[PDB]
């Protein structure tokens, strides 16, 4: 990371011999640097020097490092691509010069190679399953990891997405043996761990995973990360010169102003930043975050934002999830939380709108639609026989104790 | 409502008696949802009617099993369903004044147009025509005539007549 006379040792190395690897790392360093014109340039020259066939790996990321800061959320598919051009092609150039290994580690350049991890992990999303890209993340770190199984910088980034796996009990072992045996890397994931654990329900060893953390260093302070950590189980947003990443500094700063009961703090940083992520495609959980607070300011401003949001975000139904929800104890209603469901229920069909809306008829005591809601929830899927398990027991609290029988005894043929 | 729900028995019309009772679905925070429910079941089985009945037995066993974690009202409940048909009779019977569409007796808004009804203070019905319909200037409160002329005082505030 000597960048800036190292620079010119490329450009001196550039004119030594003309090869598109060293020219590529002039352009890396540049764009360390910000000269992304010259960054830009150059990207084109490599791009006509490019391989017919075997397209060359450091070039796809020079596609994919410069265009990422501005391009990259509109290339959020195209740059994965040009991560795919090379993902694939250290996958396959590594494999087509195996056997020896001087071969294989120089067409590696595992830095090069991480990078990928780090940049598709930015790309792919922070929060668990319910009770392919996050596996696209998946597949290529346990590619990286299997051949050469030691290094703990592969491992941390394997068992992050871990966490995505929803095989809670065989990560969390993973997530807590990786740890403890290598103690140089950053704690946080002990945190996250424990978090996924009071996610399932196990709180007890939560609040002593705070202290583990706090143990190292009081250098994690510097990110406002932890403190919020620390609270959950009892200057820096701003960032000037002094985006996945800023959203889940973002989803800091909501827990943190719902904790902190402040209105118009919360209210101004919820304009500020929308503001500035409108263009982001996650703004949907920020605005039913300002939803989540706007019931507390105005049930129909947050109406008109949960209506911000089309069918395009993965939040969206998410949105509606929580817009019915909006339903359940504060505006009470009836028919309106009746339509919601029935929308998002034709909207996006699935074995758990079905029975989610069949929860809806149980919200309003009508038992022969909530069986017939179940019902087709039970038809949806073959994979519903545990919602088939509820379906039963909403039948039989819908006193069908004559076609409870029925139903019982299908469902065990 | 209570009193007059309660009382309705006494006073053997338990046609209204179901009328009063599924009013106060909405005043489950100031009184126990255990409390209204025993009494919707037991008009229900007492006009013979079902349908709402199971609902309120539904409430009423989930809050028991809430409870013990050696219950009768699920025997009381099993008992009903399996010894009686438990299906609901005919509970639309008034149309809404706006757009005809026939709702609930004990319907607070309209099930087409959503508009709210001002409810009966001695019987509980929603009032559609405002002819028949006699305003209380003290409490505020309306009721029907042809109940309202029996008693001499409101049932709220009890105002003497003027004259
Ligand atoms: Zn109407
Ligand atoms: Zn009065």
């Amino acid at each position: 990371h000597d960048d800036k006379a190292a620079t010119e040792t490329f450009r001196k190395a550039a004119t030594l011999t003309d090869s598109l690897d060293p020219l590529l790392g002039t352009v890396t360093c540049l764009l360390r640097q910000g000269d992304m014109e010259a960054a830009a340039t150059q990207l084109q020259l490599c791009n006509q020097l490019q391989p017919a066939a075997q397209r060359n790996a450091e070039l796809s990321m020079l596609n994919a490092q410069l265009r990422w800061h501005r391009r990259g959320m509109e290339e959020e598919t195209a740059v994965l691509r040009y991560l795919d051009q090379a993902a694939e092609a250290i996958k396959q150039d590594v494999k087509e010069r195996a056997g020896v290994g001087m071969e294989v580690y120089v067409h590696l350049n595992a830095p090069v190679a991480l990078a990928i991890a780090h940049a598709y992990i930015m790309h792919c999303r922070n929060e668990p399953p319910d009770p392919v890209v996050g596996e696209k993340c998946g597949r290529h770190l346990e590619f990286i990891v299997q051949h050469l199984p030691a290094c703990m910088e592969a491992q941390l980034m394997l068992a992050k997405v871990w966490f995505v796996t929803g095989e809670v009990r065989k990560a969390q072992n993973l997530l807590k043996s990786t740890l403890i045996v290598q103690e140089q890397p950053l704690p946080d994931a002990f945190l996250l761990s424990s978090q996924i654990c009071q996610y399932m329900g196990d709180t007890k060893l939560a609040c002593q995973a705070l202290a583990q953390a706090r143990t190292l260093d009081f250098s994690l302070q510097e990110k406002p990360l932890y403190n919020l950590l620390l609270g959950t189980v009892k200057s820096a947003a701003t960032a000037p010169s002094a985006v996945p990443e800023t959203v889940t500094l973002y989803l800091q700063l909501a827990q943190a102003q719902l904790r902190v009961r402040d209105v118009d703090a919360a209210r101004e940083t919820l304009t500020e930043a929308a503001l500035k992520f409108r263009g982001s495609a996650q703004i949907g959980r920020v605005i039913i975050a300002q939803a989540m607070l706007a019931a507390r300011t105005d049930v129909d401003k947050s109406i008109e934002l949960l209506r911000q949001v089309s069918s395009k975000s993965e939040f969206y139904i998410a949105a509606h999830s929580q817009l019915g929800k909006l339903f359940l104890t504060h505006k009470h209603n009836v028919a309106m939380y009746i339509q919601c469901f029935q929308e998002m229920a034709e909207s996006v069909p699935s074995a758990q709108s079905y029975v989610e809306l069949g929860e809806a008829y149980t919200t309003i005591q009508e038992p022969e639609q909530a069986i017939a809601a179940y019902e087709k929830a039970k038809a949806l899927s073959p994979s519903s026989s545990e919602l088939s398990v509820r379906v039963g027991r909403a039948l039989v609290a819908a006193h069908d104790y004559a076609k409870a029988i029925r139903y019982y005894q299908d469902a065990l043929v | 409502f209570l009193l007059m729900c309660q009382q309705q028995m006494a006073d053997r019309n338990f046609k209204a008696a179901l009328v009063l009772a599924m009013r106060l679905i909405e005043y489950d925070d100031l009184v126990a949802p255990v409390d209204g429910y025993s009494l919707i079941a037991l008009t229900a089985y007492l006009v013979k009617n079902f349908g709402l009945c199971s609902k309120a037995f539904a409430r009423l066993e989930q809050a028991e099993r809430n409870d013990e974690a050696p219950r009768p009202f699920a025997d009381l409940a099993r008992h009903i369903f399996m010894t009686h048909s438990p299906v609901d009779t005919s509970v639309d019977s008034v149309p809404c004044p706006t757009c005809g569409s026939f709702n609930k007796e004990w319907a607070q808004r309209c099930i087409k147009c959503q508009q709210p009804f001002n409810t009966c203070i001695v019987s509980g019905c929603a009032i559609v025509s405002e002819d028949g319909a006699w305003q209380c200037s003290v409490c505020h409160r309306k009721a029907l005539e042809a109940v309202v002329d029996k008693y001499r005082n409101c049932p709220l505030c009890h105002t003497p007549r003027k004259g």
